[PDB]
């Protein structure tokens, strides 16, 4: 189909760059970089993908 | 920045930002020629804006000036961000006036206690987006490794430190990596990374400019 690349994290820590470079999820949103969104999968057991590089 | 305010004028003229269509990053003015920043906001083509307030409304002091030269620390970890600290050749000199200058380096090491002002175009919302207009500032002081180590443990390195308040609410956020903290007119910091931005127990972390005063000069002298 065109489908979103699965968001994934290289910060084996606890923690993300404070870097801006969005990422537009597939609900919409901009997420400032691709860690933060992550983060946000994990934390509330979401699974949004990337849509495409930069802002939605 | 969250839970900071507007920066008074000229009170922060060593700031610099870094830009690849859009406002990206921080960096500081640290020679008429250079600027340093982290080393995750690399990117192969960088323009830098010196002098700027209100970053979408010219106040007619702004300079433009293209990186000449991108130098990424030789050893930086994208995986543990160890070593996350850049530096910038302009490809012309920035003129020095009230509004653009340059900013010591750090003649000793961090010190707990000391309150450092950190300032950038980030974030000024913890949850969310609200990326603002006005340079944003934020008073804050240095915090012990004692209690930097506790709120990140295992994975701060001797090249990183904490600036903040473990209570939370103020921190710098995405878009403000790069950017300076200066205690007593030093830059002792570079915006990196936390846990999300002004969490409780989760402050900002930021790279130790001291630790690289030595490569600095040096990888600057090479490259003059």
């Amino acid at each position: 189909d065109s489908l979103g690349r699965e968001a994934k994290c290289y910060n084996e820590l606890n923690g993300c760059t404070k870097i801006y470079d969005p990422v537009c999820g597939t609900d919409g949103n901009t997420y400032p970089n691709e860690c933060v969104l992550c983060f946000e999968n994990r934390k509330r057991q979401t699974s949004i993908l990337i849509q495409k590089s930069g802002p939605c | 920045i969250v839970g900071g305010y507007n920066c008074e004028e000229n009170s922060v003229p060593y700031q610099v930002s870094l830009n690849s269509g859009y406002h990206f990053c921080g960096g500081s003015l640290i020679n008429e020629q250079w600027v340093v920043s982290a080393g995750h906001c690399y990117k192969s083509r960088i323009q830098v804006r010196l002098g700027e307030h209100n970053i979408e409304v010219l106040e007619g002091n702004e300079q433009f000036i293209n990186a000449a030269k991108i130098i990424r620390h030789p050893q930086y970890d994208r995986k543990t961000l160890n070593n996350d600290i850049m530096l910038i050749k302009l490809s012309s000199r920035a003129v020095i006036n009230a509004r653009v200058s340059t900013i010591s380096l750090p003649t000793a090491p961090p010190a707990t206690g000391t309150k450092c002002l950190i300032s950038g175009w980030g974030n000024t919302a913890s949850s969310g987006a609200d990326y603002p207009d006005e340079l944003q500032c934020l008073d804050a002081p240095v915090l012990s490794q004692a209690k930097c180590e506790a709120s990140y443990p295992g994975k701060i390195t001797s090249n990183m430190f904490c600036v903040g308040f473990l209570e939370g609410g103020k921190d710098s956020c995405q878009g403000d990596a790069g950017g300076p903290v200066v205690c007593n007119g030093q830059l002792q910091g570079v915006v990196s990374w936390g846990d999300g931005c002004a969490q409780k127990n989760k402050p900002g972390v930021y790279t130790k400019v001291y630790n690289y005063v030595k490569w600095i000069k040096n990888t600057i002298a090479a490259n003059s």
